[PDB]
């Protein structure tokens, strides 16, 4: 419901009118399948010593 | 005024920024992905004069 003024009409738009609005990963890059499921994962290290 | 100046100086030069092409998330279907740029840096004495 952001509001956004328009230059054309000269009235209010909605910024759903010019973009679609999700809640989504902050970044797509990896992915994970645990035995071809898709699934989430995280690797644990150990500092050496 | 010397600020028209350096702002010209700032804009024509603007250092563009580097993206790609196909990145996640992607479309299905998508095979192909390259990186791609943009030059918008002046070159030589030529373009600044």
């Amino acid at each position: 419901n952001i509001s956004l003024k328009s230059k054309t009409n000269g009235s209010v738009i909605k910024l759903s009118d010019v973009a679609n609005v999700e809640i989504g990963s902050q970044a797509y890059n990896f992915a994970i399948l645990e035995n071809g499921k898709p699934a989430t994962a995280a690797a644990i290290q150990l500092s050496p010593g | 005024s010397i600020s028209d100046v350096n702002n010209a100086i700032r804009e024509n030069n603007v250092e563009i920024a580097p993206g790609r092409l196909g990145d996640l998330p992607a479309e299905k279907g998508q095979l192909i992905t390259i990186p791609l740029s943009a030059q918008g840096q002046l070159s030589s004495l030529e373009q600044f004069k």
